[PDB]
């Protein structure tokens, strides 16, 4: 069985949408803490002084259910590499105020984009609410397989998509995520969620994220095809990633609106339940080595 | 200096003590405060400092509609994300009754003056949240013949014998510290497998307001603890009293201690080294408040039967930040 | 209180979103909550102008699923709605105009659907989203006809040319401003002032002159474009916030209105120097909308609640 | 927020060059500030903030009687023991043409505005002492129009190679801290077995009087260095500019040194880890200025040709206290 969560940009009342997706299937909810429109202004006259509440009250949930069911999300006009000074610094203010917010949620984790080149002041930012009290709270940078500019359809009549392959600039989007975790100086707390597109990439830049501490993997509802019978279901390649996420134990993110609306979301889902039963079941060395992996104890000296 | 966490305001505000205790003590002095024949045409100006997510101004709420007596209330709270709690509950409830602050007492410029300030900034050696510094820097916008609630604080302390807690401090060094720094800083700790050599003493007090023309929150205490077993001192034991209003008072002092009020549990201070004591043996300890512009901390020292290291001399293991 | 009419909830939201004029001379509002224990919007029909926020004298309201993030007026009495749900929505205007009742509700986008225009015809448009994606909409089909996933970033305005029903400007915060035609076979063409300056934020077709128009950008600063020889023609910094909103009067010889995040309105003339400065707002300028009947007069709303009426010299 | 010691004082009072500068400074200033037909009637009230044992009073003095002009001199000084010196110098010498102040420039209340501010609170990458805070809390006593002498300072970057200095940093380890902070602050040195890299480049500017509706001294920067050998980065050199009056300056920049100004050594800012560079690369760097109310501090990175860690972040390793 898999452990999935669902990824909203929307929720009208916290209450409800959360019961919709407990009985969609979904152990997980990833959800804007803030509203993803409400612009904050921290330094100027007059929108500074804008009269509260500056967001929605944590006495909405239970400790229980912020520790365990809810994935906050940074909103996303939050832009701490911004060309522009004023954004560059309400932008800082901003993401502290939303990290400090989860902290004092408790939230399990809380999702961070990486859609650029250049993220050192994100990664300043990061790296220093982590050194600012104790908390064990994970950080998922959002990181796409390939990147939105390299995904783009060759439609500019005058920006055509340059069509020879390159080795490196298909790898770009690892470099984004390398660059930023060297940055935060390697911290346990920062982890992967690998955003998986249409185009499954070649396959050496997928190789690329082996070894990576991959916490999560994000599906769009788009890459799901349709079978004979109108359910949603995925590609041969794309399930192999599937099934390598799955060894490696990850949690998957189900993105997006429905695209069949024959059924409900929980199809989706099914499917993914579906291909977890339908995995070969362990060999007996991986039923002794369970527990054990990448677990480091010091070798015996029986002597 | 750090933000409370929403699961700790939680826990807390589960003590079925602490806020009735608040409630009453408010509710006597409305009455104290406006006679009879003004109740409809006197309105008391009442202010929270350190609102939290709200629980004392529901008290305050509930003290005026008991008192019959009317309110203004500000609700001040340094919390940014408890701002955000308090903000939802006077949308959604109190209305304009309450007016909601986001600052920081000692910072705020207040619009009007305050018939009563409220307040519960209290760790469990009573001053070591430094509520005494926060309502020092409040105090210029309680009317001239206010009340503080609470109206004083006072700590006390006992030595204690236990090789298990010596342990379990020695068991907290830490890689790229000093290594003795476990011993020069206090615990909140559930104290349970240990012996109390002698029984608690005062040690620092304070009142609020505090009309000293020059005020000073430091101090220097001597005590003596007279001892009538053999054993030995691995530490001292801190609790606290206080005076909300006149004779509605909390204690954690064993003594006297407020019936099911889990709220705080004693602190303890320990010892870099434990220390013989014969039976017919005085302990002398010796404890300053200190501080600067920037925090605050004790130092303390046994001088009797024997001396030891003076601790945390500067605050050099643990200083409280302003 | 005194009106209230059936279907309209008691309370506005507080997060005045839009503000457009039918030509009859009636004020279309889209509000959205932002903050609070629901995150939701509402649509509001104000025949009496200068009634307005006050949900007492309203003509018609209704709340939506989810908080408003654009709307446009389709013809008479159709409302188009962009919503944070992923949804774009038609709204159908009653016939004694006293209702406001769900047409369509379709959940196509990915993300918040972040903008919307209405084509020359008024039977298509396109909408924009944070999904990165641009849809082009066949209204009384209920129907996506074409999906465009041009930029690398979330699109932040679309704006239909006022008379040809496949030419269109969108402008995303991948830098790009494409101007789009989609009878070429490759649609959008890249016409950005092409040294990379400071992300497009706001667009608005002169009225006039076809192929003229004007861009804000997240710096404050407002540009005049000329698409045939692309050598941005003229520029003022207008802002010191970002500019969200450029709207143009109705004369013959049309100023140019400008909304900020610097909670200000500003009116141009045609060579962008400053005719009026309004800091009448105290938090964001959302839309500015100027009345059919009085050519002189222009009502702004912000996130402040308030809906402003101007008198423009 | 230490007291100089008297020797420190001492060695760099003896600087041929800062001292005759400053007095040219001020006699610039003071024939741009009162007309000729003036001369007997305007007397120019002049503050020294941060007097030290006084040159800088006395180099105004020099100014006045050489512009012939007439000057009223506060001399304000934190340093009590320096203070000593003053009051035995106003005392035997300059009498009550000069009153010293005993305070911070921060906190005195100034009995009358300024015509002139006077200071050096400038450290070897200009702003490292906080004479930007400094100053900020003193600007609210200068006249409308009046003048901050210095009026602007800049720093400056080099990258550097040096394997000497690299051992050196490594060398400064101590028991009781990250085994690693010997790398997150920046060493004062008179740097000698080195390679200078690129050539250097304004990093920080701050001018005075600051008239800025909001004032924010934090910064950010990026510099994109040019490097034309292959070699190994150990880290950055800092220097400074800074515009007295005019064009009366001060430099530690090599390539427009002051003549025989021995009272800055460089500033080094060092990395973790050796950093390969070769020939035809960019070496960018990126550096922060930050703080909260109590202290400022500097975070840096490389994120070219590869990244590093982020530097100091938080202040952990280093901060400059307020
Ligand atoms: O050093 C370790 N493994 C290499 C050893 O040479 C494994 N051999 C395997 C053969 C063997 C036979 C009899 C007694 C001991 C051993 C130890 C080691 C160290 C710590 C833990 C473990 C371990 C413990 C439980 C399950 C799997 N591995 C193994
Ligand atoms: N100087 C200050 N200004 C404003 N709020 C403060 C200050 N110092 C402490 N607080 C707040 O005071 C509260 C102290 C709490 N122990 C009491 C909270 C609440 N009234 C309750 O009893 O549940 C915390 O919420 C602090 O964040
Ligand atoms: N905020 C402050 N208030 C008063 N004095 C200060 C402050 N900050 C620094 N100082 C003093 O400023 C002086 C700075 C010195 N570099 C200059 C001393 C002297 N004028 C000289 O050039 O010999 C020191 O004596 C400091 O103690």
């Amino acid at each position: 069985r898999v452990s999935s969560g669902r990824d909203l940009n929307c929720v009208p009342e916290i209450a409800d949408t959360l019961g919709a997706v407990a009985k969609q299937g979904f152990d997980f909810l990833c959800m804007p803490v803030f509203h993803p429109r409400f612009k904050r202004e921290f330094i100027q006259e007059p929108a500074k002084n804008r009269p509260g509440p500056q967001t929605r009250s944590d006495l909405l949930l239970s400790g229980r259910d912020w520790n365990t069911l809810i994935v906050g999300k940074l909103s996303p006009w939050i832009r701490p590499d911004s060309k522009v000074e004023k954004i560059r610094r309400n932008s800082e203010a901003a993401m502290l105020q939303e990290l400090n917010f989860g902290a004092y949620l408790g939230l399990p984790a809380f999702l961070l984009p990486l859609n650029q080149e250049d993220n050192t002041n994100l990664a300043r930012v990061l790296t220093n609410h982590i050194h600012t009290g104790h908390h064990s709270s994970m950080f998922w940078m959002r990181v796409p397989l390939v990147a939105p500019e390299d995904l783009r359809d060759d439609i500019i009549e005058n920006a055509p998509t340059t069509h020879t392959e390159e080795y490196s600039g298909e790898e770009k989007t690892w470099m984004w995520w390398h660059n930023f975790r060297t940055l935060c100086d390697y911290s346990k707390r920062i982890a992967v969620a690998l955003e998986i597109g249409a185009d499954l990439p070649s396959n050496h830049v997928i190789d690329r994220w082996l070894g990576e501490p991959i916490k999560a993997a994000i599906l769009p509802t788009s890459i799901f095809l349709t079978n004979k019978k109108g359910f949603p279901v995925l590609s041969k390649m794309h399930q192999r990633l599937i099934f390598r996420l799955l060894k490696l134990e990850v949690q998957f993110i189900i993105t997006g609106t429905n695209h069949h609306s024959e059924k409900e979301f929980c199809s989706y889902l099914q499917y993914l339940e579906y291909l977890s039963q339908n995995r070969p079941p362990p060999n007996a060395y991986e039923l002794f080595a369970k527990g054990y992996e990448d677990y480091l104890q010091s070798p015996l000296q029986p002597l | 200096m750090d933000n409370l966490e929403s699961q700790t305001y939680e826990v807390f505000e589960k003590d079925p003590i602490k806020y009735s205790q608040y409630q009453q003590a408010i509710y006597k002095c409305l009455l104290d405060r406006v006679p009879e024949e003004e109740k409809d045409t006197n309105v008391q100006v009442l202010m929270v400092l350190g609102a939290g997510r709200g629980p004392l101004v529901n008290a305050s709420l509930r003290a005026a509609k008991q008192a019959d007596r009317r309110i203004k209330l500000y609700a001040v709270e340094k919390n940014p994300n408890a701002v955000v709690t308090l903000e939802n509950w006077q949308f959604e409830e109190w209305g304009s009754q309450v007016t909601v602050v986001s600052s920081d007492m000692r910072e705020w410029v207040a619009p009007e003056k305050a018939d009563i300030i409220v307040s519960e900034l209290l760790g469990s050696f009573a001053d070591n949240e430094l509520s005494p510094e926060c309502l020092d820097g409040a105090q210029h916008f309680l009317k001239d013949d206010g009340v503080s609630i609470p109206g004083e604080y006072t700590s006390f302390l006992a030595p204690i014998s236990s090789s298990k807690l010596y342990n379990e401090v020695r068991a907290c060094r830490e890689k790229d510290r000093d290594p003795e720094a476990q011993f020069e800083m206090p615990y909140v700790v559930r104290l349970h497998n240990f012996h109390q050599l002698s029984a608690p003493q005062p040690c620092f007090t304070f009142s609020h307001p505090n009309r000293d023309p020059m005020i000073d929150n430091n101090r220097y205490c001597t005590l003596e603890f007279p001892v009538e077993v053999n054993t030995v001192l691995h530490g001292f034991a801190g609790y606290f009293e206080t005076v909300l209003y006149q004779d509605i008072t909390l204690s954690i002092r064993p003594e006297t201690h407020s019936p099911g009020m889990f709220s705080w549990f004693p602190i303890l201070f320990p010892i870099k080294q434990p220390i013989t004591v014969r039976e017919g043996q005085t302990i002398c300890v010796r404890f300053w408040r200190c501080s600067n512009s920037k925090k605050v901390w004790y130092e303390w020292a046994v001088t009797a039967p024997v001396c030891s290291a003076i601790h945390n001399p500067t605050g050099r293991s643990y200083t409280i930040g302003l | 209180e005194w009106n209230l009419p059936p279907n309209a909830p008691a309370c506005m939201e507080r997060q005045l979103e839009a503000a457009r004029y039918r030509s009859d001379g009636a004020l279309l509002l889209g509000a959205s909550s932002l903050s609070g224990r629901c995150w939701a919007g509402s649509l509001w029909l104000f025949k009496d102008p200068c009634a307005a926020p006050n949900e007492g004298f309203c003509s018609a309201g209704v709340q939506t699923e989810a908080g408003v993030a654009d709307l446009t007026w389709v013809g008479e009495r159709g409302i188009l709605v962009a919503s944070d749900s992923g949804a774009v929505e038609l709204w159908e205007l009653d016939e004694n105009e006293t209702l406001i009742v769900s047409k369509f509700c379709k959940y196509e986008h990915d993300d918040i659907v972040s903008t919307v225009s209405v084509l020359s015809s008024g039977t298509q448009a396109v909408s924009g989203s944070k999904d990165i994606c641009i849809k082009v909409w066949d209204l009384a089909q209920q129907v996506v006809l074409s999906s465009y996933r041009a930029h690398a970033a979330q699109v932040t305005c679309v704006a239909a040319s006022p008379h040809k029903d496949s030419v269109f400007l969108s402008c995303s915060e991948d830098n790009r401003i494409l101007l789009w035609d989609t009878r070429c076979p490759k649609p959008a063409s890249q016409i950005g002032c092409s040294a990379p300056g400071y992300l497009p934020t706001s667009l608005a077709w002169h009225p006039q002159q076809s192929e003229v128009f004007v861009f804000g950008d997240e710096n404050g600063t407002v540009s005049l474009v000329d698409t045939k020889s692309t050598s941005c023609v003229l520029s003022s910094a207008v802002h010191s916030q970002c500019v969200t909103g450029l709207v143009f009067s109705p004369h013959s010889v049309p100023f140019l209105a400008s909304l900020s995040e610097d909670c200000s309105l500003a009116v141009l003339d045609s060579s962008l120097s400053e005719l009026f400065r309004s800091q009448a707002h105290r938090d964001f300028v959302r839309d500015a909308t100027w009345s059919p009947l009085n050519h002189s007069l222009l009502t702004t709303v912000g996130w402040d609640h308030q809906v402003v009426h101007h008198v423009v010299p």
